[PDB]
């Protein structure tokens, strides 16, 4: 289980982000599950592009 | 095309070893051969031999 | 550093028209003291740009007296003190005395050796003075272009002078011209659109200022010191993120462009290969005759 | 004409490794027939940008022989052509029989045959090919236009080198630059009937990119659309200008390699005969 240096070495390139959909979660809010679905989906290509 | 004569000069160097051996005496002998600790007595010269 | 041909025997007649080709330029590969005729050949009818942009890897060289056996060459880069030579002019016009003359491709209608014996072809290519090639290029292409976008097919202006005497400008299908030249034109405007729009693009505000008080003052400013209107060049909007398939990534355009146009400028000869330095002689050489030359 | 370049009295130790620097070239200031080593040398590495610009206004000069009291070298150009020498490549790609070679000044720095004794380090040129050396300063300037094995820029030159860049584009747009700027679309249509044409056109080519994004109208006639035609002076006004872009960021090609007898292509590291331009 020894990732710290793989990371530690791998980090040498500055940055990419191709997509965020795959990696990300989010803390919900109240008033949920009917129209929270709605504001989700709303913009879900705003996360793939 | 055409070539030139090549030459080449080239050095090299020795290597360096060594060796050893061991021809320890006893003590007895040591004294015997020197004739400090011989008495005249014919079983000396014996020894001494 | 003279070089000879071998010269694999052809026939009477076609002889005779090899030897009267004593004082054109050939374009070798290696400098060895040896060579074959097969070497030095091209076909007569080919793609302009690339020959043009062969003629910097070779080296000239002026072909003098020929014997049935071989012809005898002499380089014109290596040298020593830039001995004199002859030259055989045969450009589409003449040169006076005291210029400088460049290696162009048969841009115009072409001419071309066909040794039907031997079953092979030469190029020899035109010999103009500087300013007049660097101009007969963009007449050529100039018209060209007009013709592209289907407009008006004809102006009547598509004529050089050159020491009195108008030329003609020889219609422009005559040999492949239609094919033999696509490609130095298009090669060349696409470049030209390029760089403009690589401009336009960092500078989105250019078009828009005074008609005779902005844009002067701009470019008399930028020719100046470091005011330079803060950042002229506006921070373009943030890329894609490379694998959609809409990126534009305007500086990696920008090095492209002027990596192409680099390599563009260089392989368009301008750069004088020779001075005529005529003596005792006619002081105007007209086509077809030889003329004095010392290598630069 | 023979520049001689004098010594101070040098240590063993690197006395022999100026030996080995038989065949590199070095950038006085002043063409005197004397120099003392202590003025011909250049700083440690710093601002590759700044550095080749710096070589523009200095004439090289390769050197040939080094003897215990006194180092020779040969302006290179100022009056010959054909001053057969020869001078060491440095470079990491190895130049090939036929083609120039331009002066680029070293990257990573790491060059620097650094004396003790004098108290001073040199830092020699390299020497690459004319194909690759424009492609270098392409990439170093465009990273330069960025900021508003690789060095970051100073942002006190590099404004320098934008302005040049941002003057020789400038003088492209010409009012008959606008007519050939009007056929974009009626060019991206003629490259798709042949193979050619389309393999013209770049792929990333910044044009294409619009002809497809933006319709633009006829031109307007220019002034006098009868007496004179304006594509044709635009085009030898790009022609005048292309011809010289190369140098006006880079160096000139300097010499071009010829070689009678020896193997085509010559190695890094390798000296080579050549003659200059």
């Amino acid at each position: 289980l020894d990732v710290d240096a793989t990371l530690a070495a791998l980090r040498q390139e500055p940055a990419e982000v191709q997509c965020a959909f795959g990696a990300y979660v989010a803390d919900a809010r109240p008033d949920a599950l009917v129209g929270l679905m709605q504001r989700f989906l709303e913009e879900w290509p705003g996360m793939m592009p | 095309p055409a070539d030139q004569p090549v030459h080449n000069y080239m050095i090299k160097r020795l290597d360096r070893r060594s060796l050893n051996a061991a021809f320890s005496i006893a003590v007895e002998a040591l004294g015997l051969i020197s004739g400090e600790n011989l008495d005249g007595t014919h079983i000396s010269s014996a020894m001494r031999l | 550093m003279e070089v000879d041909i071998a010269l694999p025997t052809l026939s009477p007649g076609d002889l005779s028209a090899l030897q009267r080709c004593e004082g054109r330029v050939v374009f070798l590969e290696t400098l060895r003291r040896h060579a074959t005729l097969r070497e030095v050949a091209l076909p007569c009818g080919g793609d302009v740009l690339a020959a043009m942009a062969a003629y910097r890897r070779r080296f000239a060289a002026v072909i003098t007296r020929v014997t049935p056996h071989r012809m005898l060459a002499t380089p014109l880069g290596v040298g020593g003190r830039g001995q004199s030579l002859v030259l055989q002019n045969t450009g589409p016009f003449d040169l006076t005395n005291g210029d400088h003359v460049c290696l162009v491709p048969p841009l115009l209608g072409d001419e071309c050796l066909r040794l039907t014996s031997a079953n092979l072809e030469l190029r020899f290519p035109m010999t103009l003075p500087l300013a007049q090639a660097r101009e007969l290029t963009a007449r050529v292409v100039a018209r060209a272009a007009e013709t592209l976008r289907g407009g008006a097919p004809a102006r009547g202006a598509d004529v050089v002078f050159s020491n009195g005497r108008r030329y003609q400008l020889p219609p422009p299908h005559r040999d492949n011209a239609e094919a033999a030249t696509r490609s130095l034109v298009l090669n060349m405007i696409f470049l030209l659109n390029e760089g403009a729009v690589i401009l336009l693009s960092l500078i989105p505000n250019l078009l828009t200022l005074g008609a005779q008080d902005g844009y002067a003052n701009a470019v008399i400013q930028l020719g100046s010191a470091t005011r330079e209107l803060g950042q002229l060049v506006r921070q373009p909007p943030p890329p894609l993120p490379q694998d959609h398939a809409r990126r534009f990534c305007v500086f990696e355009a920008l090095e492209a462009w002027i990596a192409s146009a680099s390599r563009l400028g260089d392989t368009l000869g301008t750069r004088p290969v020779a001075r005529v330095c005529i003596f005792d002689g006619p002081p105007t050489v007209p086509p077809g005759e030889k003329a004095a030359v010392v290598e630069v």
